[PDB]
């Protein structure tokens, strides 16, 4: 497109060859890594990468120095497909000048383009080149540099990698700071370890202020003030993608219930002609001289996106007593629904390995409480069913159920597609996607029931869906979000929640056996301030402190939005860490943390 | 900047030529003959930066 | 026409749809709509009519079609006039003695629901007492027959629980579902004439706003309500005595008809009233 034309055209992936050589720092050896040396019938050496036959750069090596470097005893020609972890940790510290290393992550696997990766950061902060990564947020990015940091470090409890979460509202003088402190305890960990300090800004495209990290990085100095070159400090820097929503989605969110408040052509928000709200990721423009030094990672080509998935579900089931198998069952589950959001020209905002913990997440809490949910829908079932749906149901399958029922099933208008689709991952009580939309139908139904009576009530599946999708997200602290017509029956359903999720004041047991909950509402406004916002979030925060917040949670509800979305003043712009960590310019901290309607 | 939109000729009239920058609830700044003000702005604008003494750059 | 003759009868429009789920996203014509959808309803419907007038329906069918019209005696009275519209005859001697056969039959399952909460909050009061009255409607609860014929033995016992309605029942349910608090009462505050002085030491303890004054209000009229039965009950009571008092309990009924909604939002506020006696110096001023 014409206005994302000088970032969206990536000129190259990752996936094009990377051929190094490096010249060991404390060792006498040379890296050949990337890249494989063949004999040409000229008398001549070539380079050729693996998994394909493409034969760059002919006439590059005599075969006599070739043989020399045989005499030599260089390591040579070697493929990193068959060596043992401790040879490539080895060939690790060698190259990046470690001496006495160790294994930081057994977890985290080295093939051979996380090498490439890893020696080419520290190559160009080994000779000055800024690092500017420009990779999704699903990729490997921070776990590679963590495990870059803590490789570089070895053994030391010093502090090497900070990491800085630029979000829409980071101002430049936070920034500024952060770079100063980052700068003092670069000083400070060069005086006592010998050791240099990286300082990490993820999302670093998310602001108005990311020339000011060019005048970080690019230049090389702190609000007129120059950093000082032997001191010990790195900058690196993380952007999210260019990238135009494809025009279905944008035509379904037009119509979201009433439109936007302002239009597309009399917004303000924009990068080129494109407004930031249709894109993917809220992105401003890159200024140049950084578009040549930004460079792209890999884009988790759905191979061994089923790994990270399964390191990430055995990290967070806790089965020191779930099961053995179906663990599996619900790796592959997850991997088919991941796969479904990729099957279509769209997802919600890309939140691949993000969704997944936090799915992960609500399964932990449905099969933490599968104990009384299920005696509650036993009981219920069977004062208002036949048999049929009167067996004893499985308190795993059951719980990763509701997870895809609350995680993907929810959002999604093609439900029926979804449920045909992931239906067939499932064994044998959920084979048709017939008993999965039962599940979740009698489930809703017994949330609704459990809410104190009401006649004359627009009981529908809206309703249902409202209720059931708003207790689960206040008892996890879930942010919701729920756009409709204005009599969709979606304040309703706050009325009927707030007044049945009460702690022990609740009139069934099953809201009874739940948390106690006390809601601070504000109305937005197009003439809202954001500092009404951040006094609603310590407002509903100092109500939350001081009590046991297993059974007290507090909830921010906003209730339009809509009306607060190109606001000039723009108040939900501070939304975004305030959802997060609970206070934006303070430390995180229990009682923080609050829900979000 | 590159990010510094919607405020350019209006800053450069009244520093530059009108020569001052006011604050009605306080101090007022005046330009002096015995400093230099360079102004690196990167590129309508094209003929406003045109009315001034100008160094330009090239690849 | 025979549709035109015979849209406002409920058991018809029943009959309709149970017989037309029975197909089942079919494009279909309407003259077969006559032969494949219509002619087994009015063949149906016809035995039905055959069958009403002559009196061989069991009483399996009678509480399977009749449900929803328990407290609803005008518009069958009606629908029968609607019914026998169908077939042109004399409508003078069957519809008075079904009606009333159908009256009896539905206070006899009240009077079946009644006993089971009056034995349940026989239990969960701790009053043993003697009743020995509804020990065969209980061998009966659990009894299947199949006649539809007019149970007379059981007529003057049902003269002692003839008019308390489809309602009160859920009055006895929340006595007899809420036994934490009735306990905590004969623990804990064991009178009548302590509430005067008990309602003036929970109105500091409560809040400012509305919700929270009007708790105090509500469990005032809760145990002003229920004081004929939890304080002044002995542990061994005959049945006439209990509905002697029940009936100063219709009295107490009359002036407040949500009285169990005020026991029950009292019941689950059980915490905050255990809160009232052992009360400290609560430190929030007011507002």
């Amino acid at each position: 497109e014409e206005d994302l034309a000088p970032f969206s055209l990536r000129k190259r992936w990752e996936s094009e060859p990377h051929p190094y050589v490096f010249f060991n720092g404390d060792h006498m050896t040379m890296t050949f890594i990337g890249f494989h040396l063949e004999t040409n019938n000229n008398g001549y050496v070539d380079a050729i990468n693996p998994s394909n036959g493409k034969v760059i750069k002919k006439d590059v090596m005599t075969k006599e120095l070739f043989d020399g470097l045989r005499l030599q005893r260089v390591p040579f020609n070697i493929d990193f497909d068959n060596l043992p972890r401790y040879e490539k940790l080895e060939r690790l510290c060698l190259a990046l000048g470690i001496e006495w290393p160790i294994d930081p992550d057994e977890t985290y696997e080295l093939t051979t383009d996380n090498m490439l990766k890893i020696l080419a950061i520290e190559m160009r902060f080994r000779c000055g080149i800024p690092v500017i990564i420009m990779g999704e947020t699903g990729c490997g990015k921070t776990r590679l540099i963590k495990f870059l940091s803590d490789l570089k470090r070895g053994s030391v409890e010093a502090e090497t990698m900070k990491l800085v979460k630029v979000h829409g509202g980071t101002t430049p003088s936070m920034i500024y700071s952060k770079v100063k402190e980052a700068e003092r305890t670069a000083f400070s960990n060069k005086a006592q370890h010998k050791l240099d300090t990286i300082l990490f800004f993820d999302e670093a495209n998310t602001t108005e202020a990311v020339s000011c990290i060019k005048e970080i990085l690019c230049d090389r100095t702190v609000d007129g003030e120059h950093l000082h070159e032997d001191s010990g400090l790195h900058i690196i820097a993380a952007c999210n993608p260019y990238r135009k929503h494809s025009q279905e989605m944008i035509l379904r969110l037009e119509s979201a219930g009433l439109g936007y408040r302002v239009s597309a052509e009399e917004t303000a928000d924009r990068l080129g002609s494109i407004p930031l709200r249709q894109l993917v990721y809220r992105v401003h423009a890159l200024p140049p001289s950084l578009i040549p030094l930004v460079w792209d990672f890999g884009q988790l080509n759905d191979s061994a996106e089923k790994l990270y998935i399964q390191q990430i579900v055995q990290r967070l089931v806790d089965s020191v007593s779930v099961n053995p198998s179906e663990t599996c069952v619900i790796a592959d589950v997850l991997s088919a629904s991941q796969m479904f959001m990729r099957k279509r020209e769209n997802e919600c905002g890309f939140v691949s390995l993000r969704d997944v913990e936090r799915c992960v997440k609500v399964f932990r809490w449905f099969h933490d409480h599968s104990d009384m949910l299920l005696k509650e829908l036993d009981k219920f079932l069977h004062e208002s069913s036949d048999s049929t749906h009167t067996f004893e149901r499985d308190p795993v399958l059951w719980s990763l159920v509701m997870a895809i029922g609350v995680c993907y099933h929810a959002s999604l208008e093609e439900k029926a597609s979804y449920r045909t689709a992931i239906a067939r991952c499932f064994p044998k009580p959920y084979n048709s996607s017939r008993a999965i939309l039962d599940e979740v139908t009698h489930v809703q139904d017994l949330f609704l029931r459990g809410a104190p009576i009401r006649t004359n009530i627009a009981r529908n599946l809206a309703l249902k869906e409202n209720v059931f999708m708003m207790v689960i997200c206040i008892e996890l602290k879930i942010p919701l979000f729920l756009v409709g017509k204005p009599g969709s029956s979606k304040s309703l359903a706050k009325i009927i929640v707030a007044d049945a999720m009460q702690g022990q004041a609740a009139f069934s047991e099953l809201f009874r056996c739940l948390k106690q909950v006390h809601l601070v509402s504000f109305q937005c406004s197009p003439h809202s301030t954001p500092q009404g916002i951040i006094s609603t979030f310590k407002q509903c925060a100092r109500f939350q402190q001081g009590k046991d917040l297993g059974q007290y949670v507090s909830v921010v509800v906003l209730d339009e939005v809509g009306l607060a979305e190109d606001s000039p003043k723009m108040p939900l712009k501070t939304l975004h860490p305030l959802l997060e960590d609970g206070c934006i310019e303070d430390d995180p901290a229990p009682y923080k943390k609050v829900g979000f309607v | 900047s590159t990010s510094v939109q919607t405020g350019i000729p209006i800053f450069l009239f009244k520093l530059l030529i009108l020569q001052y920058l006011m604050d009605i609830n306080g101090k007022i700044w005046r330009r002096s003959p015995g400093h230099l003000y360079l102004v690196e702005i990167p590129q309508p604008l094209f003929k406003f930066l045109d009315l001034f003494p100008k160094v330009t750059c090239r690849p | 026409s025979k549709l035109d003759s015979l849209k406002d009868s409920h058991i018809f429009q029943d009959f309709w749809q149970e017989t037309a789920e029975s197909l089942n996203e079919l494009k279909v014509s309407l003259p077969e709509v006559l032969e494949y959808l219509y002619n087994p309803c009015y063949d149906n419907f016809y035995t039905l009519y055959e069958n009403l007038k002559s009196g061989k329906i069991t009483f399996a069918e009678v509480d399977a079609i009749f449900k929803d019209f328990v407290d609803k005696y005008d518009e069958l009275k009606n629908d029968l006039k609607f019914m026998c519209t169908m077939n042109p005859q004399d409508q003078k001697g069957w519809i008075s003695e079904r009606v009333g056969q159908i009256k009896e039959y539905h206070t006899l399952h009240q009077a079946v629901s009644s006993a089971k909460v009056i034995l349940q909050v026989r239990r969960a009061l701790g009053v043993t007492g003697d009743f020995s009255v509804l020990n065969p409607l209980l061998n009966f609860a659990d009894s299947f027959e199949d006649f539809g014929n007019e149970s007379p033995q059981f007529i003057k016992a049902k003269q002692l629980l003839q008019d308390i309605s489809e309602p009160r029942q859920r009055c006895l349910e929340e006595l007899a579902r809420q036994t934490e608090l009735v306990a905590w009462l004969h623990k804990a505050l064991e009178d009548i004439n302590e509430l005067k002085v008990f309602v003036d030491l929970a109105s500091i303890s409560a809040g400012e706003n509305d919700i929270d004054v009007d708790r105090v209000a509500c469990f005032h009229d809760a145990v002003q309500g229920y004081a004929s039965l939890l304080y002044k009950m002995d542990e061994r009571t005959n049945f006439s005595d209990f509905m002697n008092h029940l009936q100063e309990l219709w009295r107490a009924l009359d002036n407040d008809q949500h009285l169990p909604d005020k026991l029950k939002d009292s019941a689950r506020n059980l915490e905050w009233l255990k809160t009232v006696k052992e009360s400290h110096g609560s430190v929030e001023l007011s507002s």
